């Protein structure tokens, strides 16, 4: 019937309060200094080596992603701040490789290019952690894959943290062979110098493109076969284009320059027998009834100031519509069902510190959204775990393990949001990095450490004091000012947002308003694969 | 004679040709399982950055580039040249005619759009434009060595012979069928390498010129 | 019938030539070197906390090991060397932990103890890196889990490399909810202090152990209610047994000390309905006809003289028996059917650089033995690829990625033995690391990087000259002397074994003449999961 | 998206050549006399058997088809030139059977008609092989059968050719019972006289429809009885519709006469809950960009002289649109991707003489399609399979088995056209009679033999030299002519298509036009069924 009204989310601010200008201020501040310095990461290796670049014919790799998308269509760009201050004097902008979903010739696929301009397409250990984490995005999502391969192989100073270990350079391969063997399909497009390393990209993939006289192939270039066999080959009759697609039989199809390999990859991926089909239900979609600019006068900076986790709800979801779930008990957890672009959702959200009977309600409502195959979304903002003797007593660590191994079972696509401080054992329970979700998007002025610093510094000196105490003497101001000035630093300077997207601790840093948006792309690819059937383990009741 | 397009007319024919390619999108989405869904809106929304895209339309005889800006409104910055043009319209129908509805810099204007294969035409009040979109070198691009190891039928000419291209050269019958080697090159036969009779192998050459 | 007589590998060596003396000599020095490090990590954290530990009535944790599994069954601990010389002035001996296979009531399980001795159970990274590797041993070959906890939760100063990213500690309550999840037991043995991310390791576990007045399970300790909430309590009535066995309802069973909670194991243990069944086929069990200090002789130390890999077959198998595979096409590798401790294994050794034949000839004998449900023994003594212009003319690197193709998709049981060195894109093709191999042992000569030295320091040296001739001069003798100090040097101290599982990148260093057994051990763990149909990808033919 | 511009196949030919001209008149008058021969077969056994049976109230078969699927619904009929010239004094018109795939009440049904106009509906031994080869196409597409059985049992002095065996007359009644019990719903409308094997027919159908005062049914007729027990009976009150629908019970529905026979049909397969669903992606169908008696000047009629297979495809399918697939790389064999009525197709042609890398070409094409689920059309033109020393030092028949088990293994719809010759192992790897494609379709200019004629006398005379060669003498002119005179005969009359087709070793001789048309109802006849997952054997590499 759906056509009796119902009641929405949310009340207008005091446009005029010193909060909330307070925090218009700060947010916009934060939001400004991400743009600009996106702005920069936008160039990569700088002028000079993009000059060098187009000097050989080719385009640069946001121009190759941009032609071969569809026009117009929206792009998901993943960790964007790869590699940001992460190795002592070298830049690596954007990690050195472009991650996205994008929509070709009406199939969203995951795009990995190579950025050619930043080190030659050398692989970097965050190289290799980005690209790994875009195929694992693919196969869990099930969205086929398309490398732009412009390589350089694998950096050699740092070459133990890029080759044997089980998460490293090797694992891509890995994930190519698997992939391919669950009708996922790959696609290489050979616009560079695949070096020994980057050889084994195209020749794992159903199908090549190589361009003519630009894209080349081989297990051992000129230097390695001059190091290693003691031989002087030229690289275009080495491993050229016209040798792999007319004698060795490594490519498939033949290019004339990228226009013409990016033309025929959206041939490729047209032919590639894909329809998606829905399990869901599906409404018609509706945006919010309040701005999104009210969020940054809302959340602000400070995160020892406490919000409402329901004007977040009430400026994200579909009319503001939010039908909440045991509104009563637990109210530091905000459990309900909303809708985002039309598709259903299960929103948890944190409002405080977790108690007992926030994680029994927690533990039902993931329950309840695995019966009925609802997507979940977690909005953390944390800040503990309620440390008590009375808290203990009842079974506290009875109860968030209730919670963790609820969210750890669900066979749901689970997307997180990281709106605030996420720390300590809190962070498991609501979904973080190590509990699979499909996506993890934090907003600039998000904390997450094991705890907040002061916490750490005073429980080290309690406890050495307390060590030390087998004999026992203090040096009562020299110890608190000298383990509280460089356990403060490292905790403020660990927690940041730059600090934890610049490893690929998470898929970006995002803009309060553009969340709608960002949720709404995740949603849609996480729909995909078919939802399964979830067991769940022992409840320890 | 024809005269040059002014860079208003030129940034009508490129929200002409961005406005049908969404239309292209949208009857493809009519007819999707995924309906209301996102990236169904040719907005180009990057996240954290805008989306520029370069296109080239070519003005009789001249080709101009526009560097289109996708802004978060809706709107367009086109940037001709130098000079940058806000751009805002969308497709209207009346009848079975399409027309395009623009404002550029706060003039607001319409004109008939029709693109056929190739070429826009615009047609206003004022008079009729033709912008051509180029047309990309791959879909307009459309001595000898023995096959099979086989028997020689014939040679048809001598050491000293001046052929064409296109020319019977050698004949061989190869196990069931029979496939003449025929001539791609210019210049002069001045080597028969193989005698009449023999038996050719794969990937080898028959005749060679100087 | 199996009455009819066959012919066996193997011939016996010149016990007085020079080249067996001297390779006799270096590898028993190797290996007894081998056997003072182990002695040596034996211990723990030295005489002082051991003697602390055991003034407050515990057992050490390799007793309590020795008296939790069966008496006189053996024992197949797991990386005995994590961090050593990891980190700088800090020594973590057996990385904090001690995993490993053992036989407990008849049932073989996966036993992972914290030993309380080094830094108070503290959790250091690779302390994290081992126990995520014993789970990731434990569900793939589907064996119990028993903990045996004595923490003393995360390690601050390093919490970054401890806490928020994917394989980082609350990965662990991950693989224990899914574990779970898929009738997989878990026990765990409170037998310490459970310090706010110890403790999500009982209340996660279907079965828990307390150990009274001594085991302490609390979300929230004494110094840490102190600095997060200001609060003064008693641990062993904040936390202690009674606490958690009469009224939070944490605790399941009640011990008086360590060994009747041992006791209680091996009953909770009995009472879990298992009953091991085999789907292969099993014949007598047969000793090898050849020693195996053999191995020493043969084998040596260095690794630029070749051997012959049926020497290691003829001393590793049931009665030296062997049925080679395509012994005369691609001579450089050795594929094979033989038998050991009655199982059949399918091997796979090295005996030269890969060809072009000889990766073909692994991917037809591959997918031979995942038609048959036969596992797979790799014996990995690489050195290259082939590097050349003819054999890049013919498909090389078309013929390596088969090889890796069939070895990424097979869902046989694989185990790795690396007898020799270990480089590039060959490690891909005979299972490394990354290719989910079950276990992966080494001897002492190994060596893996990403190519040798040599060749490294040449290809840096003429890249950069080739990168410097845009304007061009040469610092001839100096860039030379210069650049071949300090690469060959990196590469020779990351080559070595103690290098490599100092990380968590291999699960041993074991002495020659043990690899029967530790085969023999592992294989029969690896079976105690159901062999699943194996699917390929795409075949690039 | 679908909107970006592509390139089509195709080039105009020279309408003015001598070669054109000269193949133009070859081929069209192959098709007239193809033409004049069916439109021979259309009469069945002659005008005195047609008004003997419209004399009796009868319907002709054709017109019982006629009025039996929609009204303006075209008719697909199965080997029409079954029978012709195959007995030696004795015609059989169409193999005595009509058998078709139409469009009954909007489904897509095979009907087997019993011609009762030659031989009194008697069963030849070509009869029952054309109709247990349109029970293999209902069995394989999933296709609900109407027989109309206007019967006269199995001839006599062939009895031996009908009786025994395991493809005899007995099976017939074997895949009504198969098929009956995988819910493919078999119907049986009695309008003749049913003596003893036909017997069998309705009374292994679902639903009958039997018609008064025409139809009878008996285990054993009037003389039957006669020579077997001695009794005179009446037939109608024997066998009639009366003692069937009122007292035994064999027949469930009663007509009137023909036309009630049929309606009833057509209610009768309304009433079978049947709904048609696809898997694959459909596209709006558009006619192709050059004519189709284009072929006819293209093709011609010399076997001798090549062409080009681009051509071929140019011309039946949608807007002449083709996605090559590996074009440079063994170029005698095409490989690409197309549509066909919106159906997508792979097309594999054939060009030349097999190579190695042809088959390896036509390996990973399989491959790719069958990992898709897209059909297959495979469009024979062979002469070999490149005899050589060179060549099977390489692995020739090693590369062409791999085709022939990847085409045997696959598990999607195919469909083979034979535009040319086919010789030899070749059209094993191109997918044969034997191999199951759903069709098998000739032009009139194909030939198919195991060799061509001289081979066969040329290895027959040197391997009887060598043979006699043990005591040895020549009779060098007349062996010569004496073997080149029985042998070229023997092989150029046994190629033919009319010898091909006269037995049922395909479905059909068609006219190149046609061609079009007939693969689409054939490729949506094939898409009844559900394609199902491929499990390839064990590659050769
Ligand atoms: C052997 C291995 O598998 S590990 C490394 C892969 N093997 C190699 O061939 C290493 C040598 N480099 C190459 O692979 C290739 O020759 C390429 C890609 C560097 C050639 O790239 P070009 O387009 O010629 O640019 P160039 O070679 O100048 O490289 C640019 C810079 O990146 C560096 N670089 C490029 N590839 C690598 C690499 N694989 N390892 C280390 N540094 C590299 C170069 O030192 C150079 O230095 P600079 O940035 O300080 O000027
Ligand atoms: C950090 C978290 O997220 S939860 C942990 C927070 N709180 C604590 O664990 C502090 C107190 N807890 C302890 O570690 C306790 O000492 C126990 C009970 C678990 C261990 O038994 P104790 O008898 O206390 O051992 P003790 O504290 O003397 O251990 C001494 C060493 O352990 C180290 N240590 C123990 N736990 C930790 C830890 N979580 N982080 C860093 N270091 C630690 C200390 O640095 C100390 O160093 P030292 O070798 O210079 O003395
Ligand atoms: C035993 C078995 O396996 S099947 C044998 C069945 N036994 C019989 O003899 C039944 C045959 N009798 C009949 O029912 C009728 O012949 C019918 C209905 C089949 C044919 O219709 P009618 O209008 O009677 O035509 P009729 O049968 O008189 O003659 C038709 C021709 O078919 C032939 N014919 C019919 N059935 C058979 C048969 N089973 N074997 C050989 N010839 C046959 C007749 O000899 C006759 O041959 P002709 O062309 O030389 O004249
Ligand atoms: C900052 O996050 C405040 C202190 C952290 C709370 C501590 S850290 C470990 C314990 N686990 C938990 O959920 N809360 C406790
Ligand atoms: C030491 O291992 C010798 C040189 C390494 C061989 C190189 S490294 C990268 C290429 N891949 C490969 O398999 N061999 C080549
Ligand atoms: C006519 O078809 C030419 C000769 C046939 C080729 C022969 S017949 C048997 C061998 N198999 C094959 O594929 N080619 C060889």
């Amino acid at each position: 019937y759906h056509g009796d009204s119902v009641a929405s989310l949310g009340t207008q601010p005091d446009l005029g309060s010193a909060l909330y200008q307070e925090n218009y201020k700060q947010m916009k501040a934060l939001v400004n200094q991400l743009h600009e310095r996106v702005e920069h990461i936008k160039l990569g290796g700088g002028e000079k080596a993009r000059a060098l670049h187009i000097s050989r014919g080719k385009l640069l790799p946001r121009e190759r992603i941009d032609n071969l998308i569809d026009p117009g269509s929206p792009f998901l760009e993943l960790s964007q701040f790869a590699g940001y201050q992460l190795y002592d004097n070298e830049e690596v902008p954007g990690g050195g490789i472009i991650t996205g979903i994008g929509r070709v010739s009406g199939v969203e696929c995951m795009i990995i290019a190579n950025d050619a301009t930043v080190k030659g397409g050398a692989y970097y250990p965050v190289t290799v952690k980005k690209q790994l984490r875009a195929q694992e995005i693919a196969m869990q999502n099930r969205l086929p894959c398309i490398y732009l391969v412009d390589s350089g192989g694998a950096y050699l100073p740092r070459q133990a943290d890029v080759f044997p270990d089980r998460d490293h350079f090797g694992r891509t391969f890995y994930n190519q062979a698997i992939m391919s063997s669950k009708n996922i399909a790959q696609i290489a497009v050979v616009m560079g110098s695949c070096t020994a390393g980057g050889a084994y990209v195209p020749a794992m993939a159903d199908e090549n493109i190589i361009v003519r006289k630009q894209g080349t192939i081989f297990l051992a270039g000129p230097p390695l076969v001059k190091a290693a066999t003691g031989e002087e080959v030229s690289a275009e009759d080495l491993g050229g284009a016209d040798l792999h697609c007319r004698k060795s039989g490594v490519s498939d199809h033949w290019a004339l320059d990228d226009h013409h390999a990016l033309h025929l990859t959206r041939k490729v991926v047209r032919n590639l027998n894909y329809q998606k089909k829905l399990d869901v239900t599906i409404e018609p979609s509706e945006e919010p009834l309040f701005p999104a600019d009210e969020l940054y006068g809302i959340v602000g900076a400070n995160l020892k100031r406490s919000f409402d986790v329901r004007e977040v709800i009430a400026r994200i979801v579909d009319g503001s519509r939010f039908t909440e779930f045991k509104a009563f008990y637990g109210d530091t957890l905000v459990t309900g069902f909303a809708r985002i672009f039309g598709y259903p959702v299960g929103i948890v959200g944190n409002n405080g510190v977790l108690f007992s009977e926030s994680a029994k309600k927690g533990t039902h409502f993931v329950q309840l959204c695995c019966q009925r195959n609802i997507p979940l979304l977690f909005l953390q903002n944390i800040t503990g775990f309620m440390v008590g003797r009375e808290y203990e007593a009842e079974g506290i660590a009875k109860d968030g393990a209730k919670m963790v191994a609820a969210v750890a079972c669900a066979q749901v696509p689970k997307i997180t949001l990281i709106i605030g401080g996420s720390y300590g054992a809190g962070n498991y329970g609501m979904c973080g990095r190590a509990y699979s979700p499909r996506f993890l998007y934090i907003w600039p002025n998000a904390r997450i450490s094991v705890m907040g610093g002061e916490q750490a510094a005073n429980v080290l000196a309690t406890i050495t004091k307390d060590q030390r105490a087998r004999e026992g003497k203090q040096f009562s101001s020299a110890d608190e000012a000298a383990l509280k000035e460089p356990i403060i630093k490292k905790f403020e300077e660990e927690g940041n947002p730059y600090y934890s997207s610049a490893r690929v601790w998470d898929d970006g840093i995002i803009d309060p308003a553009d969340t709608r948006l960002v949720l709404g792309l995740s949603f849609s690819a996480a729909l995909n694969a078919p939802i399964e059937k979830t067991d769940f383990g022992i409840f320890r009741m | 004679s024809r005269k040059a397009a002014a860079k208003e007319s030129l940034c009508q024919a490129a929200l002409g040709l961005i406005l049908k390619e969404k239309a292209m999108t949208d009857t493809f989405t009519l007819q999707a399982h995924d309906q209301f869904s996102p990236f169904s809106s040719s907005s180009g929304r990057r996240l954290n950055i805008s989306y520029t895209r370069n296109m080239t339309l070519k003005d009789g005889k001249n080709n101009v580039a526009i560097a289109v800006t996708y802004n978060h409104d809706g709107s367009y910055s086109m940037q001709i040249e130098d000079k940058t043009f806000q751009v805002l319209g969308n497709l209207y129908s009346e009848g079975d005619c399409t027309y395009l509805k623009c404002s550029v810099n706060g003039v607001a204007s319409k004109a008939k759009l029709i693109i056929l294969e190739n070429t826009i035409y615009l047609f206003s009040k004022e008079g009729s434009i033709e912008i051509d979109i180029p047309v990309p070198k791959y879909l307009s691009s459309v001595g000898p060595l023995a096959p099979m190891t086989g028997t020689i039928e014939k040679v048809f000419v001598k050491a000293g012979d001046k052929v064409k291209a296109g020319d019977s050269l050698m004949v061989m019958i190869a196990m069931k069928m029979e496939h003449t080697i025929k001539s791609p090159k210019d210049g002069t036969v001045k080597k028969v390498f193989y005698r009449e009779g023999a038996q050719a192998n794969r990937h080898t050459p028959l005749v060679e010129f100087e």
